[PDB]
Parts: structure tokens; C-alpha cells; sequence
DNA sequence: GATTCGTATC
DNA sequence: GCTACGGCTATACGG
């Protein structure tokens, strides 16, 4: 199954030990996890420089096999408009964790596509509901994020 | 202080309809607590049109009333409540009846927040459920020719027959020979004589009538007067009174049922 | 794993607490301890205290009637026409006895992003439930608000946080934590802050999770320099030589994307100092023509060579 | 209260408005409450905090109680939902209560809470509910005063779709030309306070809190304070405020009032002949594209630039400088509308007029561009020349494209109909070409 | 085939898809085939999850032939069946004999209208299966705090009178008394302000309301849990509670309230809803404040 | 912001 | 007991 796939798939990292080239950012996640206190993130970087990679295989350490009911992934694929910030965001923060694995993750990928509205509204769901959820931010143009929103982010930079 | 309830069925939905009309005509209903009675009305943005309705202490079965917002004239509880809020309450649901209807409000010192100024009304199903609201009150201060006597009904078939958004106006032409009301509307002519709005003039004729004391032409709004003339039809067990004395003079529209007084006041016309 | 982050952890809860804007936070003390709060419009760039302040004056006004006195709306919720109808004006009209001088508080977060007719609704709003109810605008850029809005509320503009309150919130928050540091560190934390408490605590924290001891080294091996003043050190250099060497190391070798540094260098020509205005505005032309031609597909750095040679070009000239 | 509410002026003597106002709205409003007068409604615009209401209702304090035929106003109020109606019938529904507001029952029904005029449907029916007033039938009527402040329209709804009620809150992008040049609607346009009637209602509020301004040692220095207020707002409203919270206070928070927008023409003569203000060019173009970046991105303005750059000197500056000035916006044109464009384009206007500009330059007066004259007149000539064609399709077979039509056809196709009926459309099309 | 399922009862499978439509309208539908029967699984931005379960005893024939695996999961759209059995239910009142089928992954889910003169056939076409497990939302059968067994009816209108008030937010109280008296409410939060509707004490409504100590064993009286829960979520059970004879309440200490509705054989709906955050403490003293006046 | 006409006041 | 039609309500669409 894994040998049909190209090889940009199916040598994608499965652990945060397999992704090369990023040395600081991973020792600082790690730390971060080993802690337990993972503050909301922003990974920014050129293409192909292995942020999925990284925050995938992070909710992986993190939530194990319970990647499915704790992680929300919303990328530039789907509708990220106000009023899926105003209910499908909003409602998976409000709600309970069924007492897995403490906090929430959010990870909005290519979040430069983001409108301003959405990105705006989503600075009151970030700051709120931050003892039961996290925001990861992954982006490769920081000029299309609104400054607030990156003033409430952890900025990490994916280096070449 | 004052606590009524109301345990029967036409009696409940001539309060719903009640109810209903007077958030129709404004968005909070004006209810004052009286000794003997219950006063609920209701006044337009315009001040144009006045809908009040009396409730007796004797379409209550119980109506105590400690007043011991309050306003002496005998002592006199008023308060302002939203109209769409308390005409969902006093819905009737489809497929529960309602056997007991508790309407109260207690402003002492035992009462928490809970009660304070929010009002209190009970309302227990013929299923025994009982469903609990606490809607927001606010205080207030109470601010208190030829005769007709026609059957309501008659009217009340035409009056369904009128649209209020096609026709507003009505006309109430009182005759010996005959009285005929004919609900128009007038015709708006634009720059080149454009027909900005049409004219439509429907009408009905009823011979006369009871009391027609003439000791006319009259003209006043249609959306209220329709509200107020099916308000009374709805506790089955109608006959309207209309005092009007001159065209600049308010038309009274009066309805009366065994524990319920009816009123309804409205501008007319001054044109002569 | 139930840890809060040192940003919310140690977000402050009285109004003694928030460093900064000595002036603006007294009279905030004023008005709590007295009580008659006017309507007010709070602006200034993010993660200097405009909510902390609102909230925290909220709260010292109110105390156990906070639950039923402040109305908290923000861009998260829906702020429609309807619900200023409906929801402000149901809590303005409500009566709720609160002590002599206190009023309820309508707290808008983010009033900036609301719709025009509910700022237009808001007038009537405001003016017929003056007597209970007051309204805290707070905001990011006051001309958001529309005038009629303004002209009702007092306006206080938070200016940035000078280096001395960053220093003073990190070093209580360091007491408090108990992490190692040095002075330089600190020097370099308010350095890449940039007058911002919450990115300033956000380093500090990432530091400290990263190596633990916050000297310069750490801090800037997982914080970067802020790019404006990169940008700014490209574009103000005599030869092109070594404004290529910076664009090329600190820029290009670093990640930072071709529109990135375009769209920065705009920003950073319009607040350049000691240049001409004939200067300024063909390097603002030049600039925008890297902009189109990057934004057209060709984001290379061939481009952003050619832009630093007519900068150059022109400077020299 | 508040000191703008505890404070209120008590009679017309007690409101900050000019004599030449005051005397033009009481005029119109005397002449309103005759049987029949010429004027129906009277539309009120201008900036927030004139006095715009403020001084209509004094006014009907007095003139009411004078025509009633045996006091106070009848106010829209927006936000009434009652039960049984729909939104964009509210309007209706008091328009056709308070036509029965005449007399013996006079009122002066005044609307400054205007409906919802962003949603498009109910602008149209407050518009033909407008109409259906000025041209209704009634023999009497009562007086109707519409109060319109004029706010510029904050940068949001970021689709392309921004009409002018997306831009400005204006009496023009509210109502149509038909409601605008009507015989029997009088527009009494209202003006920014002055300085004099600011300071001596500032000073009057003072000398009524005297004993407090007293003790808090703030009683000297109020003049500096009034000066800087009245100098800096021209609200009523905002001017009180910023008095109330700087006397309450008791430490060195600086003075500061709202903001206020730019006018079109205010904006284009800012970029022509610079502000008194600052004398550096840079932050003024910085300041104008912070705070009305709004208008600084719409293309009128950059057409506005080229049609009044000849306004400097009334047209006697060098050639040299007109050419580098068109060119520059040549030049922007092609940018797409870049944030880059208009910071070039003005910055180089500016810099081109900051150089030449001697003392005792006789300038000119600036005017909006005629660009919506020209595209009207090519909607008029596509009418025409369709016209032609499809009149030049059955009586003679033939297909012709319009670009060969504006070329050849409505020069030369008249130039022959014409004379072949001086012995079927004759005319040029568009109309004749001149200069 | 290696599934294949034949019924006339047509009003059964329509019921169980009209119970599905509150879980969005227009998004994929998880149908898991097994030896039991046939069960609709539909989840809500991991808050809320619906399963409906279709009986082999509601089919004349019910063959699964499929060997390999013990069960099989295919995922399709709800848009296309809704759009679909629409218009083929125009002349429902004919003798109508559905025939569903499904021959493995990558054949489409076959749906066959016989009507003995037409035979109707449609083939949905199967989508790939997301990454979120339906057994994350399920409540811990060791944990329960409450277990109410209610009427259908009596939560029908409680849940039409809650719609009815608007009911931005709801509460669920659930307190036993020690001398005979249980108490079950449903509180809302609203436009009206704070409004409760209590379900009655008698055994015809509330059949059996047992409070633990979070453990499901340990019965105690005077403590009462309550659940903060979004109405949004909570209506997503009104159109099932229509055609439920009893209805069983049942939550844990980890926020998890499992609705189970039974319809009389019948479908079987199980509903699993999350509970909110309640960060903020003030209502929960005013619930209990409110309950006690 | 520019010009032109008209006041009010010191 | 059953059915048709009017009233209530959820949802896609216009500008
Ligand atoms: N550090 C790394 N170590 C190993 N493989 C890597 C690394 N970075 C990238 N890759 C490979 O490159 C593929 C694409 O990288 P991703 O992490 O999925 O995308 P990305 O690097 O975040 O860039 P963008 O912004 O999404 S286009 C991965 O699936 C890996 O196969
Ligand atoms: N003066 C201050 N003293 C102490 N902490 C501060 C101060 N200003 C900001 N913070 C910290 O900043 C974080 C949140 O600040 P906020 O007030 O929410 O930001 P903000 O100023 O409101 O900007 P925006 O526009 O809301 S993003 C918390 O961790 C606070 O502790
Ligand atoms: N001397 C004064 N003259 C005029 N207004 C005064 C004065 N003193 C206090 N005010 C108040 O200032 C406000 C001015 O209101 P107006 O200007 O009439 O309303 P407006 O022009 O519609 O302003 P907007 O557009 O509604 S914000 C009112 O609230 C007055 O009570
Ligand atoms: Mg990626
Ligand atoms: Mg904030
Ligand atoms: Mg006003």
C-alpha cells in the first residue's frame, strides 16, 4: 500500500526523530510536550521544509491514538470562513476532552489563505478557550496573517 | 405580592390572543397589578392607537394582591414586559394542554435575585410537567357623539377579507337607512402622473345594527382593528361598540365577556 | 499537562498589575474607585492591555454583580444587526440594583470588525439606555468606529509599552516562575519584543522550555530579529555589495519569503528617516514594481537583486 | 449624568448653532406648518454632533404648541420588533400612523434613526416610501424632518461589491435624484461647530462647575484647554465629553477629542497645495493614507489629481512639471491598484507642487471629474448605434461590427441616409464631434 | 454480492434517513454493514455523534456473504440519497420492495425500487473514510453519574417548548431525594432569561432516574449532577424523540451524555453528545439556586 | 485645502 | 379512522 505511494508521501516523517534540518524547533516542541505545556504555535517557513511533518507527528506524541477525536485539521481544502470560525472552531473548543489527554489541538494549516474576518474572529476563540485547547498556525507568507493573530502565537521559523 | 391563575381553557386563550395582539401593536406590554382587576395595554410608537384589556379578579381562580412601580391614585403595581417573549409563555403547545397558568410577581425582601424584577409565571400540563419562566420586568408609571352597537361577526368576515399590506384605511359610513364600511386605500400619482401606488376599495354592506344612535364618516388604521375585533372570538361561550363623535375626534372601540373588558382607541381622520 | 501558558497564567486581574501607560491606568483606578465610568473607546496596536485594562475595570466596578452586569461581545460572536436589537438592547433595558455611581458595562471586543448598521443601531442603542448601561469600545484602529459611535465616547489611545514596563512585568513574572537569566537576555527579549508584552512572555517561555538560562545566545538561536529591522538595514546601506550580502543571509538563507521582504520594505520606506521625499518615492515606485512582478509569478531573487541595483542606483544619483 | 446630558441646552438661545442657520431652519420650518406648504419634508445633513436634532426640537418646543388647532416630536424608533410585521414594513407602518399626527393632533414627526439602509431592499422601500410622500395626495400633511449625518463608511465588507452606501453615509447615497430635486423637499445642509460658539458653550459649562474646577486646582488653565478643544473638534458632543473626563480626572492624561474625515476636495487640495498643519510632506501622505485610506484607493481620486493638478497657479506652471505628473500617473495606472500606486502618486504630485510653489500663488478652484459624462456618452452612443444597426438589418441585409460602426458608420452611414433622403436613421450617431 | 437486504416496510428506512437529516444535510454518511444488521453512523465537528441501527429481523433476506471481513464500512453522501429517495418516493403508496447491495470496496451501495412493473435502480457512488473513529464519542460504561429513563412524548415537547423559547444554551439537572422524590429538569438559557422545565416525579414520565457517584454502582441522594450542554447539539435528538416510545439518559464524569431512543424490533438511535466547558462558575450556584426556589 | 462673498467685532 | 389544506417552520437564494 505504502510502496504505490511517491516518495515525497511515503517518506513523510511518522515521528518528530525523522524530521532532519529543523534542530532548535524540534528541541524546543519536545520540551514543550515532555512539560506538558504546549503553548499556541505559528510554523513558519519556505515549502517542503517539514512543518506538517512536524506538527502531525507532535499530535501524534501528544494525543497517540486518540489523534482522531482530539486533533481538528483545517487547511485551505476546506471552508474557513467567519461563520465556520463562529461554529465548527468554536464548538470544538467549547467542548469537553472526555478527560484523554488534558487539552485540545487546532491545527489551521496554510493559514495565509485565511481572510482577515476569520483570522480576527479566531483571536477571541484562541485566548478563551486556551486551558482546553491550542492553536497551531502553519503558513508560508507572514504578511496575509493579521498582527494580533501573531502576537497570540508562538512563532517557530522553519529554516531551508 | 400579586399572584393570579387561570385554570380553564377558553379563558386561556383569550389571554394568548389577548396577549398576542398587544405585542402586535408594541414591542413591550404595558400590565399594571390593580386590587380588582388586571390591565394590560399596549400603546403605538405613533400614539395613535391604545389597546387596553381588563382582566377581573373573577376570571382568576385565585388573585391575591399584597402591594403592602408602585403608584397610589388605591395602590397601583405597573411594569413593562416584552411582548414576544410573553406571547410565547402563554402559547398553547399542540399536543399538551395547559390545566393551571400562575402568573405572579414578588418584589419583597424574601425574594433573591431570582425574583427580582423578573416575572413569575408557572405554568403546569395536563401531564403533569411544569415548565418555569422568569421573563425581565421594569418598573413603570401608569398613564390612564353617535354610538353603534353592531355584531361582531359580520364584521369579523369582511375584515378577514382584507389584506392588511393592499388596504390600511377603512371607512365607517353609520346611516339610518343602512351602514356600509369599506376598507380603501389611496392612490400615489408620480412625476409624469405614474401610478407610484393603486387604489383598491373593497367593500360590504350591513343593513341596519342594534343601537344605531346617531344623536358619519369616519376614517382610521386597519392592522389594529382587525387584531382587536378577533381578540374577543376566542373565548367561545360579540357585540362591538363604536363611539366616534367628530373626524379629528378618536373613534372607542369597546368588547365585553364575563370577566374580560375590552378597549381600543384610535385616531381618525381629521380630513372633513 | 493541565499547565496554563505564562500568557494567560499570568495575565493580570487588578488594574495595580498592568505596567504601562502610567497616566491611562490611573485614571482607570480613578474611574473604578468612583464609579461613574463614561463611555469610552480603547485603541492602540495589539498585546499592550486594552482587554486586561477593560476587563480588570469591569471587574474592580462591579464585583458580584460582574456575573449580571457585563455583557462581553466579541468578533467570535455573531455582533449582527439583530443581536444589538435583541441581546444589547434586552441587557440595557434590564434593571439589576447595583451600588451608587455603578453602572452596567457593555464590554465590544474587537469593535473594529463589526458591520456598519449594527454600529448605526448602536447609536440609538446607546442613546436611549445612557442612564444604566455604559459601553467599552475596544479596538485596534479607532476609525473603525464610526464618528456618530465616537462622538458619545471618551477616546484613550494606548500608546506601545516603553522597555523599562516590559522589563518590570518580565521580572515579576521571573520571580514568580523562578527561571535562570541574565541581563543581556532580557535586553534581548525586549528587543524582539517590539513594545508587546504577550510575544515578550511568549519568548520568554519558549526559552525557557528550550535551554532554561535566558542569555542572548538562547534567546536569539530560537527567536529571530524582527525583519523590519532587517529590511531597514538593507535598504539604508551606502554599497550594494553588502545590501545584497544582507539580503541574501539574513533574508534569503533565513526563510523569509520574496513578498514578505517586498511587502515589508514598503512599510519600512514609508517610516524612513533622513532620506528625500524624491528618494523616498522612487524607491516606493521600485518597490512596487517588485511587487507586481513578484505577485505576477516570478518571486526569485534575481528580482529582489534588481530592486536593491535601482535602489542603488538612485541613492547614489 | 453625563455633561452633555446634564447640560442641554434649555432654549434656542442655548444652542451652538450659527444665527444664519438658525435663522434659514426656523424660516423653513414656520413655512412647513402652514395648511399648505410648498416644502413636505425637510432633509437635514451634516457631520455628527451639529445640533442637527438639537436644534429641531427646541424648535418644535415652540412651534408646535402655536399650529395645534385645539408640544414635542414623534421619533422614529428602528429597533421596535413587534410581533406581527416585517422588518422592512416597520418604516411603513409609522409613516402611515403619523400622517394621522395633523390637527389637533400636531406633531413634527422627525427620523434620525433611520432604518436599515445597508441592506439594499429596504433602502429601496424607504426610498418609495419617501417618494410616496412627497407625491401623495393628502390635503394635510405634517411636517417631516429627516436629520442625515454624514460618517464615512469604515473599511469593511471586503467583497468588490462596495456600492456608495458602502463608502459614505450621505444623504446622496440614501436617497435618489428624484427625492433630492424634489419641489417639495428643502435641503438646509448644517456645518462643523465654529470655534467662538465651542469656546463660549465650554466656557459655560465651566463657569457651572466652577467650585469643582476649583478644587481640584483646575481653574487657570481651562482656557488653554477650551482653546485646544475648540481648536482641535468641531462636535458639541465630543467637546463636552472630552471636557467632563479631563475635569473629573486628576493627573497629566493628554487631551484628546475624535477623529474626523477628510472631504474629497479637502483630500485633493491636501495633495496639491500641502497642509498648513505639518511641513513635512511625508507624514502628511502617511497621515492621509492611515486615516482615509478609504478614499485614497478609490480611482475618482487619482482622476480627481488629473483633472485639477492645473489648478496650482491657474494653469501657469512649467510644462516640464505637468508632463512628469501625468506621466507618474501613467505610470500608477499600471500598477493594479497597489498600495505602492497611490503612496507614489501622490508623494510625486506633492513633490512637484512643493518645488514650484512661490509665495503668492493665485490658485485655482478644483472640480470633480467628468469621466461619468464620457461614460455616459458612450452608453448613449452604444444605444444609438445599436439602434442603427438593427434599423440596418432588415431594410438592407447586412451585418457590421461595432468597432467598424465608430469608425466608418455614424459619419459616413448618416452622411449618405441623409442624402439620399434630401431628394432609416439620418443623424450622426453619438452626436457631433467638436474641436 | 457480498451484502444484500430486501424489505417493503419502506416507512422504517425513510424514518431512520429523516432521523439522520439533523446531522447536516449535505455532508458524508458512514454505513457499517455486519451479521446484525445495518447501521447509519453520521458525526458533528466531533461533538456529537448519531447510530441508528437496522435489524437483520426488519429484512425478509438478509445474506451478507462476505467472509474476508467479520464488517464492512463505506462511506457515501446524504445529499445523494436524500435527493435520490425523494423523488422515487413520489408514488410511495405503490407495494414498493427495497433491495439494498453492496459488492465490497469500490462498488457503489445499490438501491433498487421494484414496483413489479419498474424497477428503479440507483448506485451511490462510495467515497474514502475520513480519519475521526465513531468509538471516541461514547460514553465509559463505569462512569455514570446519571441514568434517567424517560417517556418519548413528554421529551418531544419539552424539547419543541425549548425550541420555542430559543434556547441559546441548556441544562440538564438530575438530583434524587432520599425519601422518594426524583428530580429531572431541563434548563435553558434564552432571550426570556432563566427558564426550566421540570419532567413530573410520577412513574408514567420519568420511569427510573438513578444518580451515582461516578462509578454506576454507588447510589446516593442530595447531590445533583448537572450538564452544560449546547442546544445546538441537543436539538439533533428532537426529530428522534418524535417516534421514540422511551427514551434513556445516561451520563458519565467526563461530559459524555448518551441519548438512547428505541421506536417500536423498530430502529434503534443512540446519540452521543459532548458537554461544554462551563468556564465560567456562577451559573452552576444559580442552577442550584434556581432549583432549590 | 483653495477662492470669493458676507458679516461682527474690536 | 382518514384525508386535504392552511399555518408554522427550515433552508437556499438576491442584492
Ligand atoms: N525535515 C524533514 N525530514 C524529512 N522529510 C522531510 C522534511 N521536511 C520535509 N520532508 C518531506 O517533504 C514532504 C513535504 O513536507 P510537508 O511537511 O508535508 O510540507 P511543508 O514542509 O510544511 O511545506 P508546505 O508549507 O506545507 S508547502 C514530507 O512529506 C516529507 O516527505
Ligand atoms: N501592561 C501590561 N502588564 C502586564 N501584562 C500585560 C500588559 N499588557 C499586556 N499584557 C499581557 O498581554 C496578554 C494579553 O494582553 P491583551 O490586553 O489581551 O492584548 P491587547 O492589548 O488587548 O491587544 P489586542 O488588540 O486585544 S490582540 C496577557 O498575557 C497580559 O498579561
Ligand atoms: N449647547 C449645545 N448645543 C447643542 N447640543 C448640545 C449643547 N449642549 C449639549 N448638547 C448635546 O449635544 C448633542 C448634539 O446632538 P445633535 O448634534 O443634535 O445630534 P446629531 O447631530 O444627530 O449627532 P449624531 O449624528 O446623532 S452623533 C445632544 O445630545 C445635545 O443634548
Ligand atoms: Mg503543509
Ligand atoms: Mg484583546
Ligand atoms: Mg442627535
Amino acid at each position: 500500500s505504502k510502496e504505490n505511494l511517491p516518495w515525497v508521501e511515503k517518506y513523510r516523517p511518522e515521528t518528530l526523530d525523522e524530521v532532519y534540518g529543523q534542530n532548535e524547533v524540534i528541541t524546543t516542541v519536545r520540551k514543550f510536550v515532555d512539560e506538558g505545556k504546549l503553548p499556541h504555535l505559528l510554523f513558519y517557513g519556505p515549502p517542503g521544509t517539514g512543518k506538517t511533518s512536524t506538527i502531525v507527528a507532535l499530535a501524534r506524541e501528544i494525543y497517540g491514538k486518540n489523534y482522531s477525536n482530539m486533533v481538528l485539521e483545517l487547511n485551505a481544502s476546506d471552508d474557513r470562513g467567519i461563520d465556520v470560525v463562529r461554529n465548527q472552531i468554536k464548538d470544538f473548543a467549547s467542548t469537553r476532552q472526555i478527560f484523554s489527554k488534558g487539552f485540545k489541538l487546532i491545527i489551521l494549516d496554510e493559514a495565509d489563505a485565511m481572510t482577515n474576518a476569520a483570522q480576527n474572529a479566531l483571536r477571541r476563540v484562541i485566548e478563551r478557550y486556551t486551558k482546553n485547547t491550542r492553536f497551531c498556525v502553519l503558513a508560508n507568507y507572514a504578511h496575509k496573517l493579521t498582527p494580533a493573530l501573531l502576537s497570540r502565537c508562538t512563532r517557530f521559523r522553519f529554516q531551508p | 405580592s400579586f399572584k393570579a391563575t387561570i385554570t380553564e381553557s377558553g379563558k386561556q386563550n383569550i389571554w394568548f390572543r389577548a396577549i398576542y395582539v398587544l405585542s402586535t401593536i408594541q414591542d413591550d406590554i404595558k400590565i399594571t397589578v390593580t386590587t380588582n382587576e388586571l390591565i394590560a395595554w399596549s400603546m403605538n410608537e405613533t400614539d395613535t392607537t391604545l389597546c387596553q384589556v381588563r382582566f377581573q379578579k373573577s376570571f382568576f381562580e385565585e388573585y391575591e394582591f399584597k402591594p403592602h412601580g408602585v403608584q397610589v391614585i388605591h395602590k397601583l403595581y405597573s411594569f413593562r414586559v416584552n411582548g414576544r417573549h410573553l406571547t410565547t409563555i402563554s402559547r398553547k403547545p399542540d399536543g399538551d394542554g395547559i390545566k393551571s397558568f400562575t402568573i405572579a410577581v414578588n418584589n419583597t425582601s424574601t425574594c433573591p435575585e431570582s425574583l427580582a424584577n423578573r416575572l413569575i409565571v408557572v405554568i403546569e400540563m395536563d401531564s403533569l410537567i411544569v415548565k418555569e419562566y422568569c421573563p425581565q420586568f421594569q418598573p413603570i408609571k401608569y398613564d390612564p357623539i353617535n354610538y353603534i352597537c353592531c355584531n361582531s361577526t359580520l364584521l369579523k368576515n369582511f375584515l378577514d377579507n382584507c389584506n392588511v399590506n393592499v388596504t390600511d384605511e377603512v371607512k365607517l359610513e353609520i346611516n339610518v337607512h343602512r351602514l356600509s364600511i369599506t376598507a380603501f386605500t389611496k392612490a400615489v400619482y408620480g412625476k409624469n402622473n405614474d401610478l407610484l401606488r393603486n387604489a383598491l376599495s373593497m367593500s360590504n354592506t350591513i343593513s341596519t345594527l342594534e343601537h344605531y344612535c346617531l344623536f358619519k364618516s369616519i376614517i382610521f388604521k386597519l392592522k389594529d382593528f382587525k387584531n382587536f375585533i378577533t381578540i374577543g372570538p376566542s373565548w367561545k361561550t360579540d357585540n362591538i361598540s363604536l363611539w366616534f363623535c367628530h373626524p379629528g375626534d378618536p373613534i372607542l372601540m369597546q368588547m365585553q365577556k364575563p370577566g374580560v373588558k375590552l378597549e381600543l382607541v384610535e385616531v381618525t381622520d381629521s380630513n372633513i | 499537562s493541565l499547565q496554563l501558558p505564562w500568557v494567560e497564567k499570568y495575565r493580570p486581574q487588578v488594574l495595580s498589575d498592568i505596567v504601562g501607560n502610567k497616566e491611562t491606568i490611573d485614571r482607570l483606578q480613578q474611574i473604578a474607585k468612583d464609579g461613574n465610568m463614561p463611555h469610552m473607546i480603547i485603541s492602540g496596536m495589539p498585546g499592550i492591555g486594552k482587554t486586561t485594562s477593560v476587563h480588570c475595570l469591569a471587574h474592580e466596578l462591579l464585583g458580584r454583580s460582574y456575573a449580571d452586569g457585563v455583557l462581553e461581545l466579541n468578533a467570535s460572536d455573531d455582533r449582527g444587526i439583530d443581536v444589538v436589537r435583541n441581546q444589547i438592547k434586552h441587557f440595557a433595558q434590564k434593571k439589576l440594583h447595583l451600588p451608587p455611581g455603578k453602572h452596567k458595562i457593555v464590554i465590544l471586543d474587537e469593535a473594529d470588525s463589526m458591520t456598519a448598521g449594527a454600529q448605526q443601531a448602536l447609536r440609538r442603542t446607546m442613546e436611549l439606555y445612557s442612564n444604566s448601561t455604559r459601553f467599552a469600545f475596544a479596538c485596534n484602529q479607532s476609525n473603525k468606529i464610526i464618528e456618530p459611535l465616537q462622538s458619545r465616547c471618551a477616546i484613550l489611545r494606548y500608546s506601545k509599552l516603553s522597555d523599562e514596563d516590559v522589563l518590570k512585568r518580565l521580572l515579576q513574572i521571573i520571580k514568580l516562575e523562578d527561571v535562570k537569566y541574565t541581563n543581556d537576555g532580557l535586553e534581548a527579549i525586549i528587543f524582539t519584543a517590539e513594545g508587546d508584552m504577550r510575544q515578550a512572555i511568549n519568548n520568554l517561555q519558549s526559552t525557557v522550555a528550550g535551554h532554561g538560562l535566558v542569555n542572548a545566545d538562547n534567546v536569539f538561536k530560537i527567536v529571530d530579529s524582527p525583519h523590519p529591522l532587517i529590511v531597514k538595514k538593507m535598504l539604508l546601506a551606502s554599497n550594494l555589495e553588502d545590501s545584497i550580502q544582507i539580503l541574501r543571509t539574513d533574508l534569503w538563507k533565513k526563510g523569509y519569503s520574496s513578498i514578505d521582504i517586498v511587502t515589508t520594505s514598503f512599510r519600512v520606506t514609508k517610516n524612513l528617516a533622513q532620506v528625500k521625499e524624491s528618494v523616498r518615492l522612487e524607491m516606493i515606485k521600485e518597490i512596487g514594481l517588485t511587487h507586481m512582478r513578484i505577485l505576477e509569478g516570478v518571486g526569485t531573487y534575481l528580482q529582489l537583486a534588481s530592486m536593491l541595483a535601482k535602489i542603488h542606483k538612485l541613492n547614489n544619483k | 449624568e453625563q455633561w452633555y446630558e446634564k447640560f442641554k441646552p434649555n432654549c434656542l438661545e442655548q444652542v451652538a448653532i450659527h444665527k444664519r442657520k438658525l435663522k434659514d431652519v426656523q424660516e423653513a420650518l414656520d413655512a412647513m406648518f402652514l395648511p399648505n406648504a410648498k416644502h413636505r419634508i425637510l432633509l437635514l445633513s451634516g457631520p455628527s454632533g451639529c445640533s442637527k436634532s438639537t436644534v429641531i426640537k427646541e424648535l418644535s418646543k415652540i412651534l408646535v404648541p402655536k399650529y395645534r388647532q385645539n408640544h414635542k416630536v414623534t421619533e422614529f424608533r428602528g429597533d421596535c420588533i413587534v410581533n406581527d410585521l416585517p422588518q422592512m414594513e416597520s418604516f411603513s407602518e409609522f409613516l402611515k400612523g403619523a400622517r394621522y399626527l395633523v390637527m389637533s393632533n400636531l406633531s413634527l414627526i422627525l427620523i434620525e434613526d433611520l432604518p436599515n439602509v445597508f441592506h439594499i431592499d429596504t433602502r429601496r422601500r424607504f426610498q418609495q416610501l419617501i417618494l410616496q410622500w412627497l407625491y401623495s395626495s393628502e390635503p394635510l400633511l405634517p411636517p417631516l424632518v429627516i436629520c442625515i449625518t454624514e460618517c464615512e463608511i469604515p473599511e469593511n465588507d471586503n467583497n468588490y461589491r462596495k456600492f456608495g452606501i458602502d463608502y459614505t453615509f450621505s444623504a446622496e447615497t440614501i436617497m435618489n435624484k428624484e427625492i433630492l430635486m424634489h419641489p417639495r423637499l428643502k435641503r438646509i445642509k448644517f456645518n462643523p461647530i465654529n470655534s467662538t460658539l465651542l469656546k463660549k458653550h465650554l466656557k459655560f459649562i465651566c463657569v457651572q462647575n466652577m467650585k469643582m474646577l476649583k478644587e481640584k486646582n483646575k481653574w487657570n488653565k481651562r482656557q488653554e484647554v477650551i482653546d485646544y478643544i475648540a481648536q482641535e473638534t468641531g462636535d458639541i458632543r465630543s467637546a463636552i465629553t472630552t471636557l467632563q473626563f479631563w475635569a473629573t480626572s486628576s493627573g497629566s492624561l493628554p487631551i484628546s477629542t475624535r477623529e474626523s474625515t477628510i472631504s474629497y476636495f479637502h483630500a485633493i487640495g491636501k495633495v496639491i497645495h500641502g497642509s498648513h498643519s505639518t511641513n513635512n510632506d511625508n507624514e502628511m501622505i502617511n497621515n492621509l493614507f492611515e486615516n482615509s485610506n478609504n478614499l485614497l484607493s478609490k480611482e475618482d481620486f487619482k482622476l480627481g489629481i488629473l483633472e485639477n493638478y492645473n489648478t496650482f497657479n491657474k494653469g501657469e506652471f512649467s510644462i516640464s512639471d505637468a508632463s512628469s505628473i501625468v506621466d507618474c500617473l501613467s505610470e500608477c495606472d499600471n500598477m493594479n491598484g497597489l498600495p505602492e500606486s497611490n503612496e507614489y502618486g501622490l508623494r510625486e504630485v506633492r513633490k512637484t507642487f512643493r518645488n514650484i510653489s512661490k509665495q503668492g500663488h493665485n490658485h485655482g478652484t478644483v472640480y470633480f471629474p467628468r469621466e461619468w459624462k464620457v461614460r455616459k456618452l458612450q452608453n448613449s452612443f452604444k444605444v444609438q448605434a445599436e439602434d442603427w444597426l438593427n434599423v440596418s438589418l432588415y431594410k438592407y441585409n447586412a451585418v457590421h461590427s461595432f468597432r467598424n460602426i465608430t469608425l466608418e458608420f455614424g459619419y459616413y452611414a448618416p452622411l449618405i441616409r441623409k442624402c439620399q433622403s434630401y431628394k432609416d436613421v439620418v443623424d450622426r450617431i453619438g452626436g457631433p464631434i467638436e474641436a | 454480492n457480498k451484502f444484500s437486504a430486501s424489505t417493503v416496510h419502506l416507512e422504517h428506512i425513510t424514518t431512520a434517513l429523516s432521523c439522520l437529516t439533523p446531522f447536516g444535510s449535505k455532508d458524508d454518511v458512514l454505513i457499517f454493514i455486519d451479521a446484525d444488521g445495518l447501521s447509519f453512523v453520521r458525526e458533528n465537528n466531533h461533538v456529537i455523534k448519531i447510530q441508528l441501527l437496522l435489524s437483520r429481523e426488519l429484512f425478509m433476506s438478509y445474506s451478507y456473504r462476505n467472509e474476508t471481513e467479520d464488517h464492512m464500512k463505506l462511506c457515501v453522501k446524504i445529499n445523494h440519497i436524500l435527493d435520490s429517495v425523494s423523488v422515487m418516493n413520489r408514488n410511495s403508496d405503490d407495494i414498493v420492495e427495497c433491495t439494498l447491495s453492496y459488492d465490497g470496496h469500490g462498488s457503489p451501495f445499490v438501491l433498487i425500487f421494484e414496483d413489479s412493473f419498474i424497477s428503479e435502480r440507483v448506485e451511490y457512488s462510495t467515497y474514502l473514510i475520513k480519519d475521526f473513529d465513531t468509538n471516541g464519542l461514547e460514553l465509559d460504561r463505569e462512569r455514570i453519574s446519571f441514568e434517567a429513563i424517560i417517556k418519548g412524548e413528554a421529551l418531544h415537547s419539552a424539547l419543541k417548548d425549548l425550541k420555542e423559547i430559543g434556547c441559546k444554551e441548556c441544562y440538564v439537572y438530575a438530583k434524587t431525594e432520599a425519601n422518594d422524590e426524583n428530580v429531572f429538569a431541563l434548563i435553558s438559557k434564552s432571550q426570556l432569561g432563566f427558564s426550566k422545565i421540570k419532567l413530573p416525579s410520577n412513574r408514567s414520565i420519568l420511569e427510573k432516574l438513578q444518580v451515582f457517584d461516578g462509578d454506576s454502582t454507588t447510589v446516593i441522594d442530595g447531590f445533583a449532577v448537572i450538564g452544560f450542554f449546547d442546544f445546538t447539539s441537543f436539538d439533533k435528538i428532537r426529530k428522534s424523540t418524535k417516534i421514540a416510545s422511551k427514551v434513556l439518559f445516561r451520563m458519565d464524569v467526563h461530559g459524555v451524555l448518551s441519548v438512547n431512543i428505541l421506536s417500536q424490533p423498530g430502529i434503534v438511535i443512540e446519540v452521543c453528545m459532548l458537554e461544554k466547558e462551563s468556564i465560567d462558575e456562577a451559573a452552576q450556584t444559580e442552577i442550584e439556586l434556581l432549583m432549590e426556589t
